């Protein structure tokens, strides 16, 4: 029942401006779920081999193309990080709210899988060590609500020539 | 006696009517919908304030300057994102008990 | 963009909750008889004040010092003259939105 | 009907510590009205001459003895200024109120008949020229109410080594 890709990895490291093309091929008629459009040819090429195939290709790939890529007919997920140098950071921008549930996640997405990175704001800098506040390369950092209530805005700070994303904060 | 009248007079001097930096809540300052957040919610401006030595006299402005400030306004639901707004706030420049 | 977030953040910083010199009306501060004049009527002390970013949170003192001040109290009728009185006023030294 | 003194003047210039003795003599049995007590012998000595006489005497006279002296049986008034060097100024002290009637008089009494003297307070100094605000040696200075309303206390300032009286102010 579950389909499979031409690259059996949950995390691919790609550079920007690099052409990327993968074949999701498994049983039934399939369709990719690559985030957005366009400049990327969508052609469903059969192959038989013991399944119907479908290929996804893209010539011009930069920062605004990094994301998750799923090929659902039991789904088949694979994340791809596209490294850029000019704009390593992707903001909302200016989109952030929260509900009292002890879970406040910040959506500041990272181009590179391994970074030493800290979140700063008006109220000093907040270092992630993993127990109360925890960093995650997949999307951003996780912080408890009642402690971050004190802060009004937030902005992820890096170590490179520095780059600062900038969402805000409104409590409920 | 001497030194006490001195200090007392100093207390008067220090507590006299004049413009003071205060934090004005913007929303409450224009009286907007109960569905708006301002960021920041408040701005620092100078307004006439202090204590008069009579009760029927109240500290009021006799001249006002105006300060342009720019901040952000969040509406609900999150249909759009925070938009930049320019607002003029009163900056009192002279006061009198009236 | 940049410079605007900068200034906005500066406005926040400038408008944050903290102790501020204010003029407290003594009579109204202890709630005395409506036949007393205080001279001076008001004293300058620091009290916790400013604006919180939530509504249900209110700026309160988490620690208070006390200042001795001496002033004069007039009663009515003019049976006696102004007598010296020593009074202690709160001088807030730290604040939190609670 | 009206009595007469041993010194027909409305203003006498005396120095402190100087013995002063005057004979009020006129018709009916008389009695002085010299301010207060004591250390001053009160003896009613008749003289005939064409009237009944009465003498008032005082050995120790300083500042706290300067004032008005009347001999009423048509009264007979005479003011006497007793010059002192240590305490040239007499305060209330701390006694001053006012009613809205355009007339606000300050009770700061002067030892010397001719002085250049100005009233000062928290709100600068107030110079007397005679039209709106006017100085009077007899008792003090006269000021309109709504203009002095701005000031909270008052204190007469002199030109000598300076001396400052100190009443207050409460408006109605
Ligand atoms: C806003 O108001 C303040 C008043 O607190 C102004 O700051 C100064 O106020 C003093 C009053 O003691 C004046 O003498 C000065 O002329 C003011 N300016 C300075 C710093 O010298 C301030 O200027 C006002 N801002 C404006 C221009 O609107
Ligand atoms: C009264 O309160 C004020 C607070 O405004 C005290 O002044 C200073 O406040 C700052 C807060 O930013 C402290 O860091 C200082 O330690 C305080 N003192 C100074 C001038 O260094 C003030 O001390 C208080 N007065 C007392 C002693 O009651
Ligand atoms: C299929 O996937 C491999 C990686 O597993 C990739 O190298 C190759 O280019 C892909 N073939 C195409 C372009 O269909
Ligand atoms: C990403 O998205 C915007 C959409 O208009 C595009 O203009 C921009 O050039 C893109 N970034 C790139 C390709 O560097
Ligand atoms: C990032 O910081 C960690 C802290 O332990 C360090 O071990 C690691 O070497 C750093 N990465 C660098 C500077 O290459
Ligand atoms: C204070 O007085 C001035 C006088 O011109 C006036 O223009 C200003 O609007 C007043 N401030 C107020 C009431 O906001
Ligand atoms: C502020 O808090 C302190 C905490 O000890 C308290 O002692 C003080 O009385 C408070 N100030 C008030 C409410 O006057
Ligand atoms: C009477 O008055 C004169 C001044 O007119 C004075 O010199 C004299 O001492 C007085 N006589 C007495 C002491 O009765
Ligand atoms: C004036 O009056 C008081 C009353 O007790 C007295 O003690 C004081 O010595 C007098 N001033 C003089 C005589 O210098
Ligand atoms: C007091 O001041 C007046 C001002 O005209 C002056 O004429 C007079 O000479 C002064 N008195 C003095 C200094 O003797």
């Amino acid at each position: 029942t579950p389909p499979t890709l031409n690259i059996t990895e949950e995390s691919h490291v790609i550079d920007t401006g690099d052409s990327l093309s993968i074949s999701c091929r498994g049983q039934h008629p399939l369709e990719w779920a690559w985030p957005g459009a366009q400049e990327a040819p969508a052609t469903g090429d059969k192959d038989s081999e013991r399944p119907y195939c479908k290929v996804l290709l893209l010539h011009e790939v930069h920062a605004n193309d990094t994301g998750s890529y799923v090929c659902y007919y039991t789904a088949a997920s694979s994340y791809v990080f596209v490294r850029d140098f000019e704009q390593p950071f992707i903001n909302k921008p200016d989109t952030l709210l929260v509900n009292r549930k002890d879970a406040m996640w910040v959506p500041c997405l990272v181009s590179i899988p391994g970074l030493n990175v800290t979140l700063r704001s008006q109220s000093s800098v907040l270092w992630p060590d993993g127990q109360e506040v925890v960093w995650d390369d997949r999307r951003g950092m996780l912080v408890s609500t009642p402690l971050l209530h004190d802060a009004l805005y937030l902005q992820c700070e890096t170590t490179w020539q520095d780059f600062l994303s900038n969402p805000f904060l409104v409590h409920i | 006696n001497t030194e006490i009248l001195k200090s007392i007079d100093n207390e008067w001097r220090k507590t006299q009517c004049m413009p003071r930096e205060v934090a004005i809540d913007v929303g409450k300052e224009f009286g907007v919908a109960t569905n708006t957040f301002f960021k920041p919610p408040c701005v620092s401006v100078y307004r006439c304030g202090g204590c008069c030595n009579s009760e029927g006299l109240q500290c009021m402005n006799t001249s006002t300057s105006y300060l342009s400030k720019t901040l952000f306004e969040i509406t609900v639901p999150l249909s759009q994102g925070p938009k930049p707004v320019t607002i003029s706030f009163a900056n009192h420049t002279s006061c009198r008990c009236m």
